[PDB]
């Protein structure tokens, strides 16, 4: 999942 | 080369009605928010484990940032404008301020990519709750803990290493159906947030507004990117009068004054  | 001109030209014909927006720190130091650009170095404010070693520095930040203690300012009202001349496609946003969402524009046209103050999570047994709820403690410089479980309740702040929302995802629709870029007041330091000023087609204006070339814009530049290089509200001012929205721009944000 695209995370920070 | 285009110019700023050019641009508002485009926008005032509606050649461009799908603009893409995306905000950071920038828009909201008009707003008396500073920007980046214990606590054993600054990021840790954001780190994970920092917090539950110590969540008094993140809360500080909290208690300061909370929704009600700042008023968005001209930039906020202009993407407001965007929106109500139904010309905003996406309003994505570093920001968690929230200064967005106060000004009027639709959720469905915020993507907040760092997450909202507006509700909250306990950080054991991951009870949601409403800002509203922690909102006493969080200004009595208390640390706000769960009914439930004593846990910590946490913000829905996105922290270093942390999923970035749903929303964030819609940046592979967004981007290539914008007819227009709208940059404004970020460093474009934060990725992944950052390298969607490249996710538009290679057609397509991009206008930075900004103290600085930042980014992909300074090392990449295309061939129809705008740099107005200022303060924000200076350029914004600067396109509003191109555009001639300043009498719909006094008019939405005298209305928009008493809310607040
Ligand atoms: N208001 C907020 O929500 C807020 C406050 C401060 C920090 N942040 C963090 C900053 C970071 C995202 O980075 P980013 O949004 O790029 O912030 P940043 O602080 O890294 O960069 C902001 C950019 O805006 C520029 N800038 C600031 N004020 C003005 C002005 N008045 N006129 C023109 N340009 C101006 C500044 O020079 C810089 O290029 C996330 O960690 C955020 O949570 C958010
Ligand atoms: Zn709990």
């Amino acid at each position: 999942q695209p995370k920070k | 080369k285009l110019s700023l001109q050019d641009v508002a030209e485009l926008i005032r014909a509606r050649a461009c009605q799908r603009v893409v927006v995306m905000v950071g720190a920038g828009i909201s130091t008009p707003s008396g928010i500073p920007d980046f650009r214990d606590l054993p170095y600054p990021e840790a404010i954001f780190e994970l484990p920092f917090f539950f070693h110590n969540p008094k520095p993140f809360f500080t930040l909290a208690k300061e940032l909370y929704p009600g203690n700042y008023k968005p300012n001209v930039t906020h009202y202009f993407l407001r404008l965007l929106h109500d001349k139904g010309l905003l496609l996406r309003l994505y946003t570093q920001n968690i301020d929230g200064l967005e969402r106060v000004s009027g524009i639709p959720a469905s046209k915020l993507v907040e990519a760092h997450g909202t103050f507006a509700s909250a999570t306990c950080t054991v047994c991951q009870r949601p709750f409403p800002g509203e709820d922690i909102r006493a403690d969080v200004m009595a410089d208390r640390v706000p803990r769960c009914p439930v479980c004593t846990g910590v309740v946490k913000p829905d702040i996105v922290f270093f290493g942390e999923p970035l929302p749903q929303r964030f995802l819609l940046h592979v629709v967004d981007f290539p159906m914008a007819d227009l870029l709208l940059i404004l007041g970020t460093s474009l330091e934060v990725e992944p947030f950052a390298s969607l000023t490249e996710a538009v087609r290679s057609s397509v204006p991009r206008l930075l507004i900004n103290r600085d070339l930042v980014g992909p814009l300074a090392w990449h530049p295309r061939s129809r990117d705008v740099a107005q290089l200022g303060d924000v509200v200076h350029g914004v001012e600067s396109l509003v009068e191109l555009l001639g929205w300043t009498e719909e721009m006094r008019d939405l944000v005298q209305r928009e004054t008493g809310k607040l």
